[PDB]
């Protein structure tokens, strides 16, 4: 759908048994990083000593034209990442 | 008129077309110059478009009360440049118009003036320059117009109207605090019937 | 220039509640004693009780008597023991984290406060 | 071991509020590698704390300071913090041009021996009290959600709590004052003197 | 503000988050020390900052009246800690305001006091340590909060909107029936006034 | 590597590199010296057109007296750059930041002595 | 137990038995005192006899107008035994000796004042 | 006929602000001087300032004192210097453009005032 102008508001990748990756957001203007590390503060799976990665939904905020920001997922930090889907929510008034 | 990029930018503007852009739902830009962003500079012409706009209301401040303009002696017309909002006379009735770019008096049909003469002018100011309660209702009237004609959401439209409408509220309480009139002895007619 | 950890209130006679601004580690980490004779610290248990996370109450009026002038209450945080130690079953929380750098943080407001 | 004092800090705390507003984890630290919503979350922030202090409240106005030009330039500096200047009595002669203090009235901006002036100076997101703390942030995150990631719910009882957040620092204005139309206000405490 | 693990667990905090985490559906927690659960913290952080918010406001067992803040005589200045939620002069007119965490005697334009000062203070405390009357009305706007931020159902949001209205008429109920103020003779300016 | 240092002014120089490695602009404070103990506002006095050098901006110290300008680094250990909170994910950035903190908090607090 | 201690060099007096704990041996400096301060090497000008224990080889001695030796720990901010990196797991060791690391700076702050 | 670059106003007495209807691409392109004795082109550092893009501040009060009867308030454009440069990696603007034309476009103007 060509027609219209959407504003997309933010963004989700689903990763299973993966470790971190950051996910680099690239508007006209600015960059942002958004690393996805471990688990997260007071997590069962967080505790010390234990191999850290983890299945799970990262949810990043993405703003923007949908038209001029580009998303793009590198990581180099030695652990595996299977990306099992992606999606994004956008506002998308037509004119 | 000017040219948006004609104006330096200050950590004022910047925050302004921050606020702009983030009606529509677009992140803030870090630096004004030197930017590709097609958006960023729709910002900038609407909010000097709004400053103009508002600054051309009268205003305590804005007004400026029997200031002189000088002719040039050899040419003996004075400039009325677009800077100048608004031109009247300290009088009730105003006699002053413009006629090719220059200050003509209608009652004398005569655009050649000597020795300058006394007027109220508004003259256009900065995005800067300003009070700051005026600096946020410019953005909510900007950031009101910006989402209008290029990403027209209902949702934020609502809401932008009643920001403008507090925006406004708040500036004339500015208004009335900043001029401190009188009705008994700052009027005019009322200070000379209250001597004894 | 401030000193926050140490800081010594006029007793203007029977003054029972005092306010420690200071953060602390632990409550055994806040010492109070008298000034204007000797540095006198009292005891936790009897001579002076908190009943409140920032203010402690003292349960004697010293005032001017016993020639005890002022009253000076600081913070001395424990080097040698740690109140926060990992271990590899226990879960990490931000609890655990921040104690671990804010009591190293605190050793350093002291020296810095002493100089 | 419970016993602590330690406190966190408030500008991360306040930024978590407008992020936990709708829902979302906080975020660990403000500082470090760009983030969209502790970006913009900051940023509405400091725009509302500027935003409310810029009204005028009986503690922001500072009445009857003295600002002193440079000795050489004759010239006063209307800076940035300066959120607003005005006459001690009334009709306010002072205006900005050019960025330095300007009298419209005796069309001037230079001066000597200084000018007295009520000036509202830009203050942290702290050293406000506890009332216009909470409705700076309660502000912020109703405009947090309609500008970014709307969501219907949310807005409506935001906008509920910011008239109500609006409506205490109101009370605590006229409890901080304790203007009194008899002896406090100008004009009738010399009518009464008898 | 102290982090919400900070406070102890008391079987009244316990209580209030099973209340708070009911308010979604989600099944009360046996213990707080010691759990993975995210929406057990959240309700904690929602409990805290409620607490402080209904605390901010006057109430007369909050308000302490004429309390002495002491300096320290080296500093000679008095800290003004985030555990103030208001200071206020006792007289009509206020004069002690905040700058760099100190008090500040905006009349005076000094921060250094000797002897001390006599104010009105309102001072942060637990949840508990509270009297039972605010604690339903503190759970049932956390519970509004909670629900709206998390998982926004407009079914149990209506109700609670509802529940919360009257628990703020209990509360004042309460406020009235706590203070027992007389119009004549706790009145300040009445009270000489009745003198015969 | 001290974090404590002096430069002299040697002239009307407006640039004076840092040594010492720092966290935030904040955190480093500045004083004019050479009459009596002036400390100035940092973020409009000075420029930082680069991390480790500062501008008087306009020949700042005159023969007035100002010919000695001082350079700490004054990390304050209440305002933490990094607080772990429930519910966020940790990351290497903050541990690091977290610990390169307080170190430059007890780094600083050594040098006094 | 001070982390900073000054012995009397007692003549010809090989090896001294120091009681503060240290992580790492690079961070324990010895120098001479009673003319200039002089740093010596870790291994040439002297040998750790045990972990508790040093000896200094060339027994310098009251010679040259040296009458003390100074020993004292010294933490390298800058240096860091455990560094934490987004990847891996987060062992309780490396957690405890950061600790105890930034804990040994600032209780050589304190000792010194 | 009308000389828009070149115009002149009477000092009339102490008149600190006077305006400049010409625009200008650089401040140090508009030339201020005093007439009535000789042409003393004003230095812009300390002599007279701006305050504002229209109207420049004149620091002294000349008025009929020290023979300067009238102000001259003209603008000459540098024809070897130019304001806008073209690089390969620079983008393309309307700034750059537009300087470059209109700046032609006054020299242009000053040629056709002066005769």
């Amino acid at each position: 759908e060509d027609i219209g102008r959407l504003q997309l508001r933010r963004a989700w990748v689903n990763y299973e048994n993966s470790g971190t990756f950051d996910i680099y957001v690239e508007n006209q203007s600015s960059n942002w990083k958004y690393t996805m590390a471990g688990a997260r503060l007071g997590s069962n799976t967080l505790r010390a000593g234990r191999l850290n990665l983890g299945t799970g939904q990262y949810r990043f905020p993405v703003v923007g034209n949908a038209k001029f920001n580009t998303v793009y997922i590198l990581s180099d930090e030695t652990t595996p990442l299977n990306i099992i889907g992606c999606g994004w929510e956008g506002n998308y008034l037509r004119r | 008129m000017r040219s948006y990029d004609m104006n330096v930018e200050t950590a004022a503007e910047l925050s302004a077309v921050n606020d702009i852009l983030a009606s529509i739902g677009e992140p803030p830009v870090s630096t004004l110059e030197g930017d590709a962003n097609a958006d960023a500079a729709n910002a900038r012409r609407i909010l000097n478009k709004i400053n103009r706009q508002i600054q051309s209301r009268g205003w305590t401040f804005n007004i400026e009360e029997g200031i002189t303009l000088l002719p040039d002696v050899y040419s003996n017309l004075i400039v009325y440049s677009d800077d100048y909002l608004s031109l009247m006379s300290t009088s009730g009735q105003s006699i002053y118009v413009n006629r090719g770019g220059y200050v003509y008096d209608r009652t004398s049909q005569s655009d050649r003036f000597d020795s300058g003469i006394t007027v109220n002018i508004i003259r256009l100011r900065d995005y800067d320059e300003m009070p700051e309660c005026f600096r946020y209702w410019i953005v909510t009237k900007a950031s009101r117009q910006f989402n209008n004609r290029f990403f027209g959401a209902p949702e934020v439209e609502g809401v932008l109207q009643e920001e403008e409408d507090e925006a406004r509220r708040l500036c004339m309480e500015y208004e009335m605090d900043y001029g401190g009139y009188n009705m008994l002895d700052g009027d005019a007619f009322t200070s000379g019937l209250l001597t004894r | 220039n401030v000193i926050k950890t140490v800081l010594t209130y006029q007793l203007d006679g029977s003054n029972r509640d005092f306010n420690i601004p200071f953060e602390y580690l632990a409550r055994k980490f806040v010492v109070v004693t008298l000034i204007g004779v000797d540095r006198k610290v009292l005891t936790i248990n009897t001579d002076y009780r908190f009943a409140t996370r920032t203010t402690i109450s003292l349960t004697k009026a010293w005032g001017p008597a016993d020639g005890y002038t002022t009253i000076e209450l600081r913070r001395v945080t424990s080097t040698t023991d740690r109140l926060v130690d990992f271990t590899d079953g226990s879960i990490l929380r931000a609890y655990d984290l921040n104690v671990a750098q804010i009591q190293t943080m605190h050793v350093a407001e002291e020296a810095r406060d002493l100089t």
